[PDB]
């Protein structure tokens, strides 16, 4: 359980 | 060894960013064929600066608005260092954000791996962009004995900030805060049936540590019991002794503010028969009601709980609360004051 996950793409 | 890159927006920068401010800002991806990958960033390399700003200290929240808010056709450059050794260990565990925050309203999650919180409560944030989206802010709860409780997501500043406005103090929902000593002597409150009496004994018996602060004129057309000023405070402050303050809950929030955290001590009756035993035995001649006193300390309580900072419960047959007292403040002097950042 809780992962980072990348950002959306800017 | 660093890499200096140099390019125009088009649309956007063209990047994924993982970590934050405890580890710094890398690039988790890079969108192909972009000016951004023909300069040559890549996957694992650490954003240090970009334009005129410093990364090596930004949440990833910070640093991910500020790529957006670049303006497209115009210059972006970018100081960058491929640390393989780091970001690899960014994905082994949660790491990127890290810093605390003070809450100053009341939230009920609104999903069950939400946190809850009243005012005042203390919260390591460790994550401003939970599942890679802008939202809510993965934080843990920090309480007792300075530990951490409870892991969980709760709104971004952007949101509470918001969340807060329907209240509608000087503070900010998420004030950014820090563990520091006092380096001067914190001024005491004392709520409860008992601290008219608390207050004027600390002072009679032992006037070299304590000082009583004198209160201003009372306001047309309150109750017939005034406020005191930051400046009769500061001045007791100036002498290395502890002022005593007769004030509401509002001041001492308004003292919290000014950045001088009273020392807030509530005496917790026994009964409403034991806060009248104790009236008899301490003061026999006060024509304060000890039903009304009673209820007014209950009813401090239960809205005002979070500006408390210790508890001591009444024995109403003994004054053992008196050296156990001047034990708590000796205490809560020496300890750890969370400080606005």
């Amino acid at each position: 359980e809780f992962k980072q996950t990348s950002s959306f793409l800017v | 060894s660093m890499k200096l890159v140099k390019f125009r927006k088009g649309d956007s920068v063209g990047l994924r960013l993982a970590g934050g401010n405890d580890v710094g800002i890398f690039v988790a991806g890079v969108l192909e064929d972009s000016p951004a990958a023909k300069e040559g960033l890549e996957e694992g390399d650490q954003i240090l600066r970009v334009n005129n700003v410093d990364f090596t200290n930004i949440i990833r929240e910070e640093a991910v608005l500020f790529l957006l808010d670049l303006p497209k056709g115009e210059e972006v450059t970018i100081l960058a260092q491929k640390k393989k050794d780091v970001y690899r260990r960014i994905v082994e565990s949660d790491v990127g954000d890290s810093f605390y925050i003070r809450t100053h309203f009341e939230y009920e999650k609104e999903s069950p791996y939400g946190l809850s919180f009243n005012k005042g409560e203390v919260f390591r944030v460790v994550d401003t962009l939970y599942n890679g989206k802008l939202g809510s802010w993965l934080a843990i709860r920090i309480g007792k004995n300075h530990k951490e409780v409870e892991r969980g997501i709760i709104p971004n500043k952007n949101r509470a900030e918001q969340l807060a406005s329907v209240q509608y103090t000087k503070f900010p929902a998420y004030e950014r805060v820090v563990l520091r000593e006092a380096g001067f002597l914190r001024p005491v409150t004392i709520f409860g049936p008992i601290a008219d009496v608390a207050r004027e004994k600390l002072a009679r018996e032992e006037p070299d540590i304590y000082q009583i602060a004198k209160s201003e004129p009372r306001d047309a057309g309150t109750d017939q019991r005034g406020i005191i000023r930051l400046h009769t405070i500061k001045q007791i402050i100036d002498q290395d002794k502890h002022a005593l303050l007769d004030v509401t809950p509002n001041a001492v929030d308004r003292l919290n503010y000014a950045q001088w955290y009273p020392i807030v001590v509530f005496l917790n009756p026994d009964s409403k028969q034991g806060v009248k035993t104790m009236r008899m035995r301490l003061c026999p001649e006060s024509r304060k009601s000890a039903r009304k006193l009673y209820e007014r300390s209950h009813k401090l309580r239960k809205n005002n709980h979070h500006l408390f900072t210790t508890t001591i419960n009444l024995n109403s047959m003994n004054d053992g609360w008196y050296g156990a007292l001047k034990e708590a403040i000796q205490q809560q002097q020496n300890q750890l004051v969370w400080v606005s950042e």
